[PDB]
């Protein structure tokens, strides 16, 4: 059973979403984002130092 | 009380009745409805319990009679889609 | 790490933004039928007070 639920971009939240397949007893998911990573694609152009 | 149901081809709903039984005996389970159909064809009762049950039905909103041993019971049930459009075995 | 807007965290080797607070995030779940139980064999609840 695929269950579709939409959760805010907030790290350190529990949140809480309720299964309901119908004919089957209901199922309760505690979901919690522990790391929100965005990792950008990087092209290294030079680097500068002292001379 | 139906905890499960899936409107498809197999049983996909799942029924589970209370009763209050006279004696210890073989029981008959047939759907007196023409749209649900039972796998289960007989099951054993005592007294004070529960038995599960299960169906297969085409329709979303299913409102249908079980006929368990010689008294009728009402059950609601709000069957959902299944995921296959076509399916692999008659029904 | 100390301007950035949302609360963003800056981590290096490789270089990210860590916990930035924008926006929402869906997921998607597909539990396999054998953690379910059906409504009749799943104990039922009378005469209920809070």
């Amino acid at each position: 059973y695929e269950h579709v639920t939409v959760i805010p971009n907030t790290v350190g939240v529990p949140y809480k979403t309720l299964v309901n397949r119908p004919g089957y007893s209901p199922m309760v998911l505690e979901m919690e984002l522990l790391s929100v990573t965005l990792e950008p694609t990087l092209s290294l152009d030079y680097i500068t130092c002292e001379y | 009380e139906v905890p499960a149901c899936t409107h498809s081809s197999d049983f996909g709903g799942v029924a589970i009745i209370k009763y209050a039984a006279s004696k210890k005996g073989k029981c008959a389970v047939h759907s007196m409805t023409n749209a649900v159909t039972i796998r289960e064809a007989e099951i054993e009762v005592e007294g004070n319990s529960q038995l599960q049950i299960s169906f297969s039905t085409a329709l979303a909103s299913a409102e249908f009679r079980v006929q368990v041993c010689s008294t009728q019971v009402h059950c609601a049930a709000e069957c959902h889609p299944p995921k296959d459009h076509i399916v692999n075995y008659p029904a | 790490q100390h301007t950035a807007p949302f609360g963003c965290q800056i981590a290096t080797n490789p270089v990210r933004a860590v916990n930035c607070a924008v926006g929402n995030m869906p997921i998607s779940i597909d539990i396999p039928e054998a953690a379910f139980t059906r409504v009749v064999d799943a104990p039922s609840l009378t005469d209920m007070s809070c």
